[PDB]
């Protein structure tokens, strides 16, 4: 059903900041000189990936999390409440 | 033979009513309008015990109001210090299942029961330290409901069968037995002299029963749902109940009716627990909606809320002098609550 | 048969029922008023304690 | 650098035993991945470090 | 006290139509969900027919399916059951019964030999004469 | 002073290593809760599930399959209603059903029954594994053909068999067609409300069959798989 | 040109992380082995982004 | 034939048997009868009953 694979294709998307899967594309890339078009893609695409992947993870797993979002609502409601 | 003896009961029951009708004098809520409101309750979470697996059924409070006994489903009876929360001991139960637990005043043994229908006592007076299974009782048919202890001797106890029993220790019998229920019942309470105890039944009706003639005296009924909670009086001349109708109501015995019925729109969800204070102006009950509420036992006026609980409040207790209160949840935490200054 | 038996047995306890003392509400309701008037201080919770005889700090 | 990329294997390992094993001991498996994702790396730094040394 | 009172009933020659009705005092009977049972001669108390609060969701066993008609009234108080085409086999004691909760979709004990919840319910006969 | 707080301190950890050591144990087993009418043959369940060796009231049998324990709970000895003490079987792991497929008349009991499990407001996460029993007396009635299905069910008529459906090559297609008849009945129950929260495993089980415990391990642990997943948001 | 990106893109990584350490450290509820882990990992891309500036 | 449904029917209790066959409360189940050990005598009583 295409609600199926909604949900799969969402479920991967999110689980991927997680694993790392960003770090296959260039795993296996030996040392390449400066001067060259796949080692300034290499440096381009990993500095922004790896740079913002803790920030991913923070937003889908803790930020995003159901959880979370949930105490910090009882929290805050108590807080008001009690103000 | 039916007919004629279905139309007496009926003719009984509308000159019950009438009775019931012609002492109304007033109303409660009435004649406590020139009266001061309590205000606005604050409590705040003072001890928090944690150790239990499974989820809490019910929990009773000690006579010297300093030992405190709780029970959870997965098996275990502790026994909690509520000021240095240190645990004195931890029973490992027979059945899994457990739905009561009591205390007795003497404090020397322990009772509890569940779905198993056998009421297991232990006793503390161990010298050896190791707790042990004093006596085990097996005359119900139905679930162990309830239970409350009325002397190192005495105990009444509830089922689910319509039925409750008055167990002798020594000789491990019933002493005498109550059957005048047409639902399960649930919780029963004991007056403050011992003389007489009232229950609640799934058949949203209160019967109040003499401890020695074994005899029901009075019948309430004023509910529209299961009664799961009540609790006596501090004076012992009223008990309040409460019910999955989402209401609780103060029935006084000497009128034969209720009084006054603690209700709010807002609120849908059942009562699982209902306690009074040390002077009775108090109502704290457990509401189903993740947290208890506390009213004006003469106002009708929520005097304060307590949300510190997960999930539903199985239990509610309330010390003899009323110093704290402690309440417990199916998220296997106890709470203790005291007002503050 | 078992469902004659429970009838009469509720009728019976009908008739003891009917057959108590009963108190007016006024009078009734006053012993409850005095009850708590009485004992309004010696009520930890609707009088709060000072902090120095509290024993939950 | 190190511990950030094996503490990614870590939480993937952790995932993977939890769907594939029907029982867990947390107190163990916890403080072996503890291990796992800190000691180990360093065992690695410490004889790259020794070697270059 | 909450009561419910069956009225309706009796000799009905077969494929004809017959009305039921269930009076319902001390409770709301708009928060309420209601239920119909009957009780063949000789059998146990099944389930027929059951109607929400507001009417907006009817169900009906496989028996009954097209034949019979539930309704309820909330500003009368009162549910209704309206029967047609009926059957030799459909004699049986017709029970008024109240699921135990209010708010609720779901209601365990209705079908039960000791049901707290449920009127006297009356007589009904589909026999040729 | 100092003394007795020390003890009652080093009472409080000693009682803390046994609740630890029976959080482990206790976490490390799986509660079931069997239910249904006694027309269904949960007693010969029972009786299968005992070979592995490990008033009245409730009773518990310990099966033990792949190093994984289960506790099944069976109320024998208990009151008609049901209303107040199914609520403490909220944490259950799963609740086996079991349904006799060859009674008709009393099979739109076994659907209220479900329905109303199903439904329930604090049964809202335990999964119900659905045991269609003794699914040859069923087999037997269909081929007699004395009874017939279509009169207590008047849809039986308009049904198809589902094109999904595995049938066993050496039995009558119209075993299998009153079979997944009665399977696609508690189905439409089990999808009416529930959507993800928590799922029904319908199966097809006979009384003599010993793959009964495989079957419910395998329920079990998709439904511990499935609970992790849902903790990670994935399904 | 790699350095402000890398730098800025860890700069919100730390602070984002940060926020979601305290988050899940000052709440009991949630407290969990998975959430312990999670905290391990959080806290080992923090000291790696410390680290590198 | 399955004896063993007749076995659970009885240890259930729903239906009694002595409604269809009143006799079947003044007897007894015969000395000669060899039931197994681990059966109730409730099931041998009553496929005795229908065996007599």
């Amino acid at each position: 059903t295409r609600q199926q694979y909604r949900k799969l294709l969402k479920s991967t998307l999110v689980l991927m900041p997680l694993f790392g899967v960003h770090y296959i594309v260039f795993m296996a890339t030996p040392y390449t000189e400066v001067s060259g078009t796949l080692w300034q893609v290499q440096m381009h695409y990993e500095m922004l990936f790896n740079s913002f992947q803790g920030f991913f993870v923070a937003i889908i797993y803790c930020f995003c999390n159901g959880e979370v979002q949930a105490e910090i609502k009882k929290s805050w409601s108590r807080w008001t409440l009690a103000l | 033979e039916l007919d004629q003896l279905r139309q007496e009961a009926e003719q009984l029951k509308n000159q019950i009513r009438d009775a019931r009708k012609a002492c109304a004098d007033a109303t409660l809520s009435q004649i406590t309008n020139n009266i001061d409101p309590v205000g606005r309750i604050q409590m705040r979470t003072r001890r928090t015990l944690r150790g239990h697996l499974a989820k809490i059924y019910a929990m009773h409070w000690g006579t010297d109001s300093r030992l405190l006994v709780s029970a959870s489903q997965d098996g275990k009876l502790i026994i909690w210090d509520s000021y240095t929360t240190n645990k004195v001991h931890a029973i490992p139960l027979r059945s899994s299942w457990v739905m009561t637990c009591a205390y007795a005043p003497s404090g020397n043994y322990v009772a509890c029961g569940g779905l198993d229908n056998i009421c297991s006592i232990y006793n503390l007076k161990t010298r050896e330290g190791n707790v042990r299974v004093s006596r085990e009782l097996a005359g119900h048919t139905g679930y162990l409901s309830c239970c409350r202890f009325l002397d190192d001797n005495q105990i009444v106890t509830s089922s689910g069968d319509t039925t409750c029993a008055l167990w002798d220790i020594e000789t491990g019998q019933q002493t005498t037995t109550f059957t005048g229920h047409t639902g399960d019942v649930m919780s029963l309470s004991l007056a403050p002299d011992t003389r007489l105890f009232v229950s609640g039944a799934c058949d949203a009706s209160a019967k109040l029963w003499d401890v020695r003639e074994g005899m029901c005296r009075q019948t309430f009924t004023g509910h529209e749902s299961d009664i799961n909670a009540i609790c006596f009086f501090p004076n012992g001349n009223a008990f309040a109940t409460g019910s999955d109708d989402a209401t609780c109501r103060l029935f006084d015995l000497r009128a034969d009716q209720e009084l006054m019925t603690y209700s709010h729109d807002n609120i849908i969800c059942g009562i699982t627990s209902v306690s009074f204070s040390k002077s009775g102006r108090l109502l704290l009950a457990g509401y189903d909606d993740f947290n208890c509420n506390v009213w004006d036992a003469l106002k009708a006026d929520r005097a304060g809320v307590l949300a510190g609980h997960d999930n539903r409040v199985s239990c509610l207790g309330v010390t003899d002098d009323g110093m704290a209160v402690a309440t417990g949840s199916w998220d296997s935490f106890l709470k203790i609550w005291n007002g503050s200054s | 048969t078992a469902s004659i038996a429970q009838a009469r047995k509720l009728v019976e306890q009908l008739k003891m029922e009917a057959n108590i003392d009963r108190i007016k509400v006024s009078k009734a309701a006053a012993d409850l008023m005095a009850y708590c008037e009485a004992h309004a201080k010696e009520d930890p919770l609707l009088t709060p304690v000072p902090a120095s005889e509290n024993p939950f700090r | 650098l190190a511990t950030n990329y094996y503490w990614i294997l870590v939480e993937g390992l952790y995932l993977h035993s939890l769907i594939f094993m029907a029982f867990f001991s947390e107190k163990k498996y916890l403080w072996g991945f503890t291990v796992f994702g800190w000691g180990l790396p360093a065992v690695f730094v410490a004889v790259w470090v020794s070697v270059r040394a | 006290q909450v009561q419910l009172q069956e009225s309706g009933g009796g000799l009905v020659q077969p494929g004809g139509s017959l009305r039921l009705s269930c009076a319902a005092s001390g409770f709301t009977f708009s928060n309420y969900k209601m239920n119909w049972v009957r009780q063949a001669p000789g059998k146990g108390l099944e389930w027929v027919s059951d109607i929400s609060q507001s009417g907006a969701s009817i169900s009906y066993t496989g028996s009954v399916k097209g034949r019979f008609t539930i309704s309820r009234d909330n500003a009368k108080n009162t549910l209704y059951l309206q029967m047609n085409s009926l059957k030799p086999e459909d004699t049986a004691v017709y029970y008024c019964a109240r699921c135990p909760a209010p708010f609720t979709r779901d209601c365990f004990d209705v079908t039960s030999t000791t049901y707290a919840y449920r009127g006297q319910g009356t007589q009904v006969t589909v026999s040729s004469h | 002073l100092s003394a007795e707080d020390k003890a009652a301190v080093e009472r409080s950890k000693m009682i803390e290593k046994q609740l630890q050591k029976d959080k482990q144990v206790y976490r490390a087993t799986h509660r079931l809760l069997l239910l249904g009418a006694d027309n269904s043959g949960k007693s010969t369940i029972v009786k299968q599930m005992r070979i592995y060796h490990v008033t009245s009231g409730i009773f518990e049998t310990k099966f033990q399959v792949d190093k994984v324990n289960f506790h099944m709970f069976d109320v024998g000895a208990q009151r008609d209603e049901r209303r107040k003490w199914i609520q403490c079987f909220n944490d259950v792991t799963a609740i086996i059903f079991v349904v006799d497929s060859s009674d008709y008349n009393r099979l739109q009991e076994a659907l209220n029954d479900f329905k109303s499990i199903w439904n329930n407001r604090w049964l809202r996460t335990i999964s119900v594994i659905l045991f269609l029993n003794k699914q040859d007396l069923l087999a037997e009635k269909v081929l007699a053909g004395k009874s017939k299905i279509e009169d207590y069910f008047p849809e039986f008529a308009r049904y198809t068999t589902p094109e999904d459906a595995t049938p066993e090559p050496g039995e009558d297609p119209r075993v299998t067609r009153a079979k997944y008849f009665i399977r696609d009945e508690f189905l439409r129950i089990s999808t009416a409300s529930g959507d993800g929260r928590h799922y029904c495993y319908p199966h097809f089980t006979c009384s003599v069959d010993t793959e009964n415990a495989r079957r419910i391990f395998n329920d079990c642990r998709d439904i511990i798989q499935r609970m992790h997943l849902r903790q990670y948001e994935l399904l | 040109r790699l350095a402000m990106i890398y730098t800025v893109g860890y700069s919100v990584s730390l602070a984002s992380l940060t926020v979601a350490v305290l988050i899940l450290a000052y709440f009991r509820r949630l407290h969990c082995t998975r959430n312990y882990i999670h905290m391990h990992l959080f806290l080992s891309f923090m000291l790696r982004a410390v680290s590198i500036f």
